């Protein structure tokens, strides 16, 4: 009945600095649909961001794609802050280049 | 690969704000091609593909019309459930749908499907000879016996999947080849990470791929070392692709004892 | 194509 989101969080086309890329945070494997996320720059939050549309596995869990537009830098974080009724505390989950 | 038209609602509570939630949306294959979402202020069905943004007023009209009386069918659905289980008003409450059909050659269908839950578990689920009904609890043999008087499997969803279903599927086939049988191979590649003295993470890398369907299997001279890699689900890219990756710790160096090998349909070679 | 006219649950 209820289940708890798993989280990727990636670029669109392989991570080079200075140049610009998509950034994604895949949510999935999550139950019921209702659920909140934010994507971060350095602790903030990244607000021109669209999302796709609600959609669900062959085990009836909700997937959603959370992407906004970037450039990476040597120096910035990025993250994916996620919450949903399953969760005590928000979920953020680090962006590595390389995951 | 084998081809497939299919259609997702997700209806939902919100009490006591006002009007159940609903969302439909379709996908040919692994492409989404419509929504509706009973919160958008066009009242509408859209377009989510290019390909499908050529039919007529009378396919969006027509898709428009009839989406909003199966959301009034779902919203009433909701009542009825929470009647079945003896739920309170003010819970919030999950129905979900799901039908479609694998393309046949010859124009025909192969396998027909449609299938509800209610709140994340199973509920009623139409059979693969298309008439009968298989009811995981009491409720939904409630649910049966009302669809069974009604010949609802043989009379209107062995029709709907024999025929509309696999002749629209052909219909969205042809009038978007250019995207739906267009063979897209991933771009694919490996990178080592360093761990400590002994180790290094080797990942194998696969992006830019169509449809989602995807192997990737590290080997140890010849053997998979499935299950000792590190495999994460298949992900999108934003753009109509997908991408995935494994990985695999090795001793350093000894990496030139192992190999990444994938499996895709863009890798076409006759 | 949406399948339309589902007798009620």
């Amino acid at each position: 009945i209820q289940r708890t989101p798993k989280i990727q969080v990636y670029s669109r086309h392989p991570a080079e600095n200075g140049k610009s890329n998509f950034l994604n945070c895949y949510v999935s494997g999550f139950h019921p649909s209702d659920i909140e996320v934010d994507l971060l720059k350095n602790g903030e939050r990244i607000e021109k961001v669209e999302h796709s549309d609600l959609s669900f596995s062959k085990d009836w869990s909700f997937y959603l794609l959370y992407y906004t537009e970037f450039t990476p830098t040597e120096k910035d974080e990025y993250a994916c802050r996620v919450n949903h009724v399953t969760l005590s505390q928000p979920k953020i989950v680090k962006w590595d280049r390389d995951m | 690969g084998s081809h497939s038209l299919r259609y997702f609602y997700t209806s939902v509570s919100r009490p006591g704000r006002g009007d159940p939630r609903f969302i439909a949306v379709g996908y040919v294959d692994d492409t989404q091609f419509v929504r509706f979402d009973s919160d958008a202020a066009t009242g509408r069905t859209e377009p989510r593909a290019p390909w499908v943004e050529q039919e007529g007023p009378e396919y969006w009209d027509g898709e428009t019309r009839k989406v909003k009386e199966t959301a009034q069918v779902y919203r009433v659905d909701l009542d009825t459930l929470r009647g079945y289980y003896n739920q309170s008003e003010a819970g919030s409450h999950t129905i979900q749908t799901m039908y479609g059909c694998d393309l046949g050659p010859g124009g025909r269908l192969l396998r027909g499907y449609r299938q509800d839950a209610y709140d994340g578990a199973d509920y009623i689920a139409l059979n693969e000879d298309l008439r009968s009904w298989t009811a995981a609890d009491t409720a939904a043999q409630i649910t049966r016996r009302k669809w069974e008087a009604a010949g609802v499997a043989e009379l209107q969803w062995r029709n709907y999947l024999e025929t509309t279903c696999v002749e629209w599927l052909q219909r969205y086939l042809e009038m978007g080849k250019e995207t739906l049988l267009r063979a897209e191979p991933p771009s694919t590649r490996v990178t080592r990470h360093p761990i400590s003295d002994h180790e290094v993470t080797l990942r194998c890398w696969a992006l830019g791929f169509y449809p989602a369907e995807i192997t990737l299997t590290w080997q140890r001279d010849g053997e998979d070392q499935t299950q000792d890699t590190e495999v994460v689900d298949t992900r999108p890219a934003g753009d109509g692709t997908f991408q995935k990756w494994a990985a695999v710790v090795v001793p350093s160096g000894q990496e030139q004892r192992y190999t990444c090998h994938v499996q895709h349909e863009g890798l076409v070679e006759p | 194509k949406l399948f339309s006219g589902e007798l009620t649950k």
